[PDB]
RNA sequence: GUGAAAUUCUUGGACCGGCGCAAGACGGACCAGAGCGAAAGCAUUUGCCAAGAAUGUUUUCAUUAAUCAAGAACGAAAGUCGGAGGUUCGAAGACGAUCAGAUACCGUCGUAGUUCCGACCAUAAACGAUGCCGACCGGCGAUGCGGCGGCGUUAUUCCCAUGACCCGCCGGGCAGCUUCCGGGAAACCAAAGUCUUUGGGUUCCGGGGGGAGUAUGGUUGCAAAGCUGAAACUUAAAGGAAUUGACGG
C-alpha cells in the first residue's frame, strides 16, 4: 500500500477513535 | 437572396505627405442608405501597411497604422496612427548571452498628440571579444534606460507630429540612442520597437488638409 | 557478393609467405603447385583459394609493407630511404625568425647577437583564445 | 459590375487573407486592407464531413481553393498573408493546414504580398487550461 | 613541487601573493608626497585614502576616495615615499 | 542510487526556481530542469517555398521565420524522441548533438 | 473538442476579422548548471525606507569568540476564520466519452480555492536525502563580485582618467572538468579526504524488520491537526550498492 494513503487511512482510524472516546 | 457585394462600392486610401507613395490601397463599403451613413463607416479604419511599401528604399520590417480621418470623393484620407517592429524582426531581436534594455515614455507633442513611445536595444559583443555573454550590469542597464527616456523625449516633445513621424522614418532617433550609449555599454540593435496615440487634438479638418497638402 | 576470405586460408596464406617468399611468384598457377609441397592442405578447394590470397598479397606487398613481415623487407626497406639528401641541412637558415623574448633568453645563455639571427616584429592584440561557448 | 472598382489592369488589387490555421481547424479569412470588411471567409469544416479531418492538409486546401475563385470573383488579385496560430497561453506554432492552404492559394492563380506571424503572444497569461500534472494520455 | 624553498620565496611571487598570505605580512598600500597645482608645500595623502584630501593652500580637490586606491586629479604630480 | 550528479538540472545557488507549462501537455515542470529547444523554423515548407515566391509580387522577397522556444517535460520530450536515453558515461556528456549539416 | 466522438455554443448572427472599453490575474522571450537571501523564497519601469555579503583599509576596541538544553523570530503549498474581489485555472459535484465494469485517466461546465488585507496552522522528496566553526591536503579552464596590475582595439575631445573588450594576479562566492591524494560496500566524493598510524571544538540524532509515529498521558490549535511518545504481540530476514541473465505496451 502507498505510505501516503496509509497515513491517511491512520488518519481515518484516530479519528473515529476519538469519536468514540468523546461519546463516553 | 442576392448578394451584398453588389451593394458594396469601393474607395480609395490616401497617405500623409510623409511619405512619397501616396495610394495604400483600396477599401469597400456599402452605399449609405438612412442613417447607415458611408462616410462615417470608413472613419476609424486602421491600415497596418509595410513601411517599405510606404517609401521607395527604406526598410520592410516596420508597419505604420495610418487611421482615417477624413473622407472626401473616392479618396479616405488618414493620418499616422502608431508604428510597430514586424514579428519576425521582433523575434530576431531576442538574443541569448546578452541584456536586453526597454523604456517606455510619454511625451506630449507640440502639435498636441500624446505619444507613448517604446524602444529596445541590445548589448554588443566586440570583435575580439571571446568571453560568451555580453552582460551589461544593472546600473549600466539603468543608466542606458534612463539615457534612452531623456534623449527620446527632448527631440519629440521639441517638434509637431509632422516632424516627429519624418525624423523616425529612418529610425534616426535610434541612431542617436546607439551612438549615445556607447560610453556605458555599446549597443548595435537599438530601435523604437513600438508607438502608439493615446490623445488627439480636436480633429482640426483644416490640419489634415495642410498635412495632404502645401 | 560473398567472396570475403576466412581467418583459415588467410592466415595459411601470410604464413606461407612469411616462410616461402623467394620460392613464390606473381602467376597463380605456379604459387598453387608451389603450395603442394612447401604445405599441405587437404582440399583442393583450400590449395587454391589460399594460392589465390597469395597472389593477390604478394601483388600488394610488391610495393609496399603489410601487416605480414620479412626479415629481407625490413632490413632493405632500412637501406632503402637512405634520405632524399638535401645538398644543405634544412636547419642551417640564413635568417631566423626570432621573437624579441626569445633573443632576451639567448642573451640569458649568452648565446645572443649572433648575425645569422635577426628580431622580427613582436605581434601586437594579444587575442590568441578562440572565442569561448559555441561560436 | 463585376463587384469590383475600376482598377487598371496592371494595377493589382490587396486583400489580406487571415489564416488561423489552429490543431482541428483551419480558418481562411480574406478580408479588405482595413479588416474591417470581409471578401470571403471558408474553413475546412464546412468543406468536409469528417469532422476529425478539419485541420488536414486536404481540406485546407480545398478552402484555400474556395476562396481564390471568390477573391478573383470579386476582383482580388494580390493578397498580404497573416499567419496566425492558436496563440494564448495554448500552442503557438501553427497547425498542419497551413502549409497546403498556402501552396494552394499560391497555385490557385492569386499573387502574395508579405507574409507576417500574428499569432498572441501574451506577456504572461493566465493559468493554462490542464492542470499542474497535464494531460495524462 | 615538494622541495619548494619556502624560507626564501623570490620577490615577485610574494609580491603576487595575498598580504597577509605573504611569510610576514607587509601592507600593499604606501605613503606619496603630493604637490597640488598652483601652491609650494607637499601634503601626505595615502594611497588608499578614503576621504578627499584637501590641498590647504590652494582650492582645489586632491583625490577622490574610490574602491581600492584614491583617484588623483590630474596635474598631480606624486613621489613614493622609501618604497 | 543518484542518476545525476545535478538531478538533471541546471540549479546549484539556487532554493526555489519558478515554474513553466509543458508546451506539449501543460505540465507544470521546473524551468531550469525543462528541456528547451528553441526551433526556428521556415513560414513556408520547403516544397512550396517555390509557389510562394513566383507568386510574390516583390522581386526579391525574403520569406519569414518562426520563432518559437519549447518548452518540454522529459515525458513528453522522450516521448517525442527530442531525447533519448544514453549510456553511463554517455550521459555525462553535454556538448550538444551535431547538426549534420553538410 | 477528441484517437474517434459526444455534452456545449450556434441565421437570435456562433466562430473569424476590425475599432474600442472593463475586470482581475500574470510579469514570456532576454533567463544562464548566473545573482541575492538564514531558509522558505525572490524577474515590468521609477522613487522612498531601512538592511546586507564581498572587496579596499599602515582606522578603531582588544578576546569581546564557536556550537548550543530551555526559550524565541521567520517558515512553499494546501487548509481554517473575517472582509473585499472573483479574469483564468480548478478540488468537490454534474454531464458526455472510454471500458466487462470506470466512482478515473480524455472532453464540457463548475463549487471551495486560486488574488489582496488581517488573524491562525507549522507541515513538504522544507533535498545537496549530506550539521556548524577552524586547520591542512592536487592540477586545469571558465563564471559572478570587488580590488591591483599591464600589449593593444574601441566611446567622445583637447590629454588623462572613466566606461566596452583583451592578458594576467589576489580574495570571497555558484559551480565544472580531470587525477592511483585519500576514502568508501560500491555507486561515487577534492570531500563523503587527512580513521585500528583510531582524540581540533561543539550541537542534534540511529541501534534488525514490523506493530508504529499506533495506544495512553501532557501540551498547542477554531478545527484539520502539530509537538512529545510506548508496550503487548509477531517475524529470519527486511534492506544498500553493484553483477549477470530474463523481460518491457
Ligand atoms: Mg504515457
Ligand atoms: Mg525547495
Ligand atoms: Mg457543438
Ligand atoms: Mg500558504
Ligand atoms: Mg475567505
Ligand atoms: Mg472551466
Ligand atoms: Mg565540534
Ligand atoms: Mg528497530
Ligand atoms: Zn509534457
Amino acid at each position: 500500500m502507498r505510505a501516503k494513503w496509509r497515513k491517511k487511512r491512520m488518519r481515518r482510524l484516530k479519528r473515529k477513535r476519538r469519536k468514540m472516546r468523546q461519546r463516553s | 437572396v442576392v448578394d451584398p457585394f453588389s451593394k458594396k462600392d469601393w474607395y480609395d486610401v490616401k497617405a500623409p505627405a510623409m511619405f512619397n507613395i501616396r495610394n495604400i490601397g483600396k477599401t469597400l463599403v456599402t452605399r449609405t442608405q438612412g442613417t447607415k451613413i458611408a462616410s462615417d463607416g470608413l472613419k476609424g479604419r486602421v491600415f497596418e501597411v509595410s513601411l517599405a511599401d510606404l517609401q521607395n528604399d527604406e526598410v520592410a520590417f516596420r508597419k505604420f497604422k495610418l487611421i482615417t480621418e477624413d473622407v472626401q470623393g473616392k479618396n479616405c484620407l488618414t493620418n499616422f496612427h502608431g508604428m510597430d517592429l514586424t514579428r519576425d524582426k521582433m523575434c530576431s531581436m531576442v538574443k541569448k548571452w546578452q541584456t536586453m534594455i526597454e523604456a517606455h515614455v510619454d511625451v506630449k507633442t507640440t502639435d498636441g498628440y500624446l505619444l507613448r513611445l517604446f524602444c529596445v536595444g541590445f548589448t554588443k559583443k566586440r570583435n575580439n571579444q571571446i568571453r560568451k555573454t555580453s552582460y551589461a550590469q544593472h546600473q549600466q542597464v539603468r543608466q542606458i534606460r534612463k539615457k534612452m527616456m531623456e534623449i527620446m523625449t527632448r527631440e519629440v516633445q521639441t517638434n509637431d507630429l509632422k516632424e516627429v513621424v519624418n525624423k523616425l522614418i529612418p529610425d534616426s532617433i535610434g541612431k542617436d540612442i546607439e551612438k549615445a550609449c556607447q560610453s556605458i555599454y555599446p549597443l548595435h540593435d537599438v530601435f523604437v520597437r513600438k508607438v502608439k496615440m493615446l490623445k488627439k487634438p480636436k480633429f482640426e479638418l483644416g490640419k489634415l488638409m495642410e498635412l495632404h497638402g502645401e | 557478393m560473398g567472396r570475403v576470405r576466412t581467418k583459415t586460408v588467410k592466415k595459411a596464406a601470410r604464413v606461407i609467405i612469411e616462410k616461402y617468399y623467394t620460392r613464390l611468384g606473381n602467376d597463380f598457377h605456379t604459387n598453387k603447385r608451389v603450395c603442394e609441397e612447401i604445405a599441405i592442405i587437404p582440399s583442393k578447394k583450400l590449395r587454391n583459394k589460399i594460392a589465390g590470397y597469395v597472389t593477390h598479397l604478394m601483388k600488394r606487398i610488391q610495393r609496399g609493407p603489410v601487416r605480414g613481415i620479412s626479415i629481407k623487407l625490413q632490413e632493405e626497406e632500412r637501406e632503402r630511404r637512405d634520405n632524399y639528401v638535401p645538398e644543405v641541412s634544412a636547419l642551417d637558415q640564413e635568417i631566423i625568425e626570432v621573437d624579441p623574448d626569445t633573443k632576451e633568453m639567448l642573451k640569458l645563455l649568452d648565446f645572443g647577437s649572433l648575425s645569422n639571427l635577426q628580431v622580427t616584429q613582436p605581434t601586437v592584440g594579444m587575442n590568441f583564445k578562440t572565442p569561448r561557448g559555441p561560436v | 459590375i463585376s463587384l469590383g472598382p475600376q482598377v487598371a489592369e496592371g494595377e493589382n488589387v490587396f486583400g489580406v487573407c487571415h489564416i488561423f490555421a489552429s490543431f482541428n481547424d483551419t480558418f481562411v479569412h480574406v478580408t479588405d486592407l482595413s479588416g474591417k470588411e470581409t471578401i470571403c471567409r471558408v474553413t475546412g469544416g464546412m468543406k468536409v464531413k469528417a469532422d476529425r479531418d478539419e485541420s488536414s492538409p486536404y481540406a485546407a486546401m480545398l478552402a484555400a481553393q474556395d476562396v481564390a475563385q471568390r477573391c478573383k470573383e470579386l476582383g482580388i488579385t494580390a493578397l498580404h498573408i497573416k499567419l496566425r496560430a492558436t496563440g494564448g497561453n495554448r500552442t503557438k506554432t501553427p497547425g498542419p493546414g497551413a502549409q497546403s492552404a498556402l501552396r494552394a492559394l499560391a497555385r490557385s492563380g492569386m499573387k502574395i504580398g508579405r507574409i507576417e506571424d500574428v499569432t498572441p503572444i501574451p506577456s504572461d497569461s493566465t493559468r493554462r487550461k490542464g492542470g499542474r500534472r497535464g494531460r495524462r494520455l | 613541487p615538494l622541495a619548494k624553498d619556502l624560507l626564501h620565496p623570490s620577490p615577485e611571487e610574494e609580491k603576487r601573493k595575498h598580504k597577509k598570505k605573504r611569510l610576514v605580512q607587509s601592507p600593499n598600500s604606501y605613503f606619496m608626497d603630493v604637490k597640488c597645482p598652483g601652491c609650494y608645500k607637499i601634503t601626505t595623502v595615502f594611497s588608499h585614502a578614503q576621504t578627499v584630501v584637501l590641498c590647504v593652500g590652494c582650492s582645489t580637490v586632491l583625490c577622490q576616495p574610490t574602491g581600492g586606491k584614491a583617484r588623483l586629479t590630474e596635474g598631480c604630480s606624486f613621489r613614493r615615499k622609501q618604497h | 542510487t543518484k542518476k545525476r550528479r545535478n538531478n538533471g538540472r541546471a540549479k546549484k545557488g539556487r532554493g526555489h526556481v519558478q515554474p513553466i507549462r509543458c508546451t506539449n501537455c501543460a505540465r507544470c515542470v521546473p524551468k531550469d530542469k525543462a528541456i528547451k529547444k528553441f526551433v526556428i523554423r521556415n513560414i513556408v515548407e520547403a516544397a512550396a517555398v517555390r509557389d510562394i515566391s513566383e507568386a510574390s509580387v516583390f522581386d526579391a522577397y525574403v520569406l519569414p521565420k518562426l520563432y518559437v522556444k519549447l518548452h518540454y517535460c522529459v515525458s513528453c520530450a522522450i516521448h517525442s524522441k527530442v531525447v533519448r536515453n544514453r549510456s553511463r558515461e554517455a550521459r555525462k556528456d553535454r556538448t550538444p548533438p551535431p547538426r549534420f549539416r553538410p
